[PDB]
């Protein structure tokens, strides 16, 4: 187990996720394998609460669960649920889940084109440029609604466009420690 | 059982959306196969 | 009654003797006094002796008196601050707010003096567990981002689909 993979998890888990999911990942990386039993005891969490936690860090498939079945000493039937970190499973969902933003960022980029900016107030619907020529009125020579046959603005629509490229470039900042870390753990 | 569909191996809940993936996943000719008119 | 209804205001009373601020040991014959136990069971003053004033962990045997352990109990400002590193460093979990404030009079104070170094969080039944601010690594962002990175659903898609987005966009 490479450091850089230790620290790549842990970066990670604690940008994107409350306190109690990043407490069970380090009860995971000082050990390889720990029993879901023992994590409860030590972490103090309640049965559903823990559960929860694990059931959204295997939804993001960053740890797995093995299931081993023995026979105790009084006889009974035991279910033991151990759970470990797949790190090579791990890796792809980071990946995944950052190339999504970028694509995303990408996206974003193409629909500031496309907002609609036209806008009637009294029925607070928002019309296409293309579609504003449509219901524009020839006798009154400007744009109108024709739910309404009201007067068509299009200044309320500017102040929003502006508010989405300030985050193109602080998203791009605030990331690159967990670009420097993948570039870390490709081998 | 009711109105909600378990899958066994062991035994986890099926939700509707847990089957809408897998049907999308479904290729137009495997339609077909199964009787189904894929248009 | 017998065995079980003496031992008890043994306890009790000694309780109380502390919140009055006296630290210094009692003997097992000086509580009873106070008790109004004098005529206890010969075979009880051994079982207190022996097995009662030491296994519980508000007993301190001190020069073979007895005295309260208000030490292990939070009683400053410092204490709680070092109680939940301990908890964090050893991983033995979060403390429940009335846990502290029974231990800690005027809790509050100390609570607030801390600031942000307590994590609280907040039981069904209003009940708060106290954890250790653990200021090593912190990010955080806003709650656009958090609200977008929840309407990335993720649960709904299997490996396969996961892993071929990759190659797909050319990572
Ligand atoms: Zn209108």
């Amino acid at each position: 187990v490479p450091a850089a993979l230790k620290r790549l998890a842990k970066y990670v888990i604690r940008g994107f996720y409350g306190i109690e999911h990043a407490l069970a990942l380090d009860i995971l990386i000082r050990n390889s394998c720990v029993k879901e039993e023992d994590m409860l005891e030590l972490l103090k969490f309640d049965r559903k609460q823990l559960r929860s936690v694990l059931n959204n860090l295997k939804g993001d498939k960053f740890i797995k669960c093995r299931m081993r079945v023995e026979t105790a000493a009084d006889g009974k039937t035991t279910r033991h649920n151990y759970y470990f970190i797949n790190y090579r499973t791990l890796v792809n969902v980071v990946k995944y889940k950052l190339d999504h933003m970028r694509r995303r960022i990408e996206t974003d980029e193409r629909d500031s084109t496309n907002r609609a900016s036209f806008k009637c107030p009294v029925c607070s619907s928002t019309f296409t440029d293309l579609e504003a020529n449509q219901l524009f009125d020839p006798m009154t020579g400007t744009f109108r609604c024709t739910f309404c046959h009201t007067e068509v603005e299009e200044d309320e629509s500017a102040m929003p466009k502006k508010d989405a490229r300030t985050l193109l470039a602080r998203f791009n900042e605030q990331i690159e420690p967990i670009y420097a870390l993948l570039r870390e753990t490709e081998d | 059982s009711g109105l909600e569909l378990y899958a066994e191996w062991k035994k986890i809940l099926l939700s509707p959306e847990r089957v809408h993936e897998i049907f999308k996943r479904i290729s137009d000719e495997e339609c077909f196969v199964l009787g189904m008119e894929p248009r | 009654g017998y065995k079980f209804g003496v031992l008890a205001k043994i306890v009790n009373y000694m309780k109380t003797r502390h919140q009055r601020g006296d630290t210094h040991p009692l003997t097992l014959d000086e509580i009873l006094d106070e008790t109004q136990h004098l005529d206890i069971g010969l075979k009880q003053k051994q079982w207190l002796m022996t097995e009662a004033l030491v296994n519980n962990p508000k007993i301190e045997v001190i020069d073979g008196k007895y005295a309260f352990k208000p030490k292990y109990n939070v009683r400053d400002k410092k204490a709680l601050l070092r109680l939940l590193d301990q908890h964090d460093q050893r991983g033995l979990g979060g403390i429940l707010l009335e846990d502290i404030e029974e231990a800690l009079p005027n809790s509050q104070k100390a609570v607030k003096a801390l600031g942000d170094q307590i994590l609280f969080v907040n039981r069904p039944d209003k009940k708060k567990i106290l954890f250790f601010n653990d200021k090593s690594c912190q990010f955080s962002v806003d709650e656009e981002f958090q609200k977008l990175w929840r309407s990335v659903t993720v649960d709904s898609m299997d490996e396969e689909k996961i892993e071929e987005y990759l190659k797909r966009q050319g990572i």
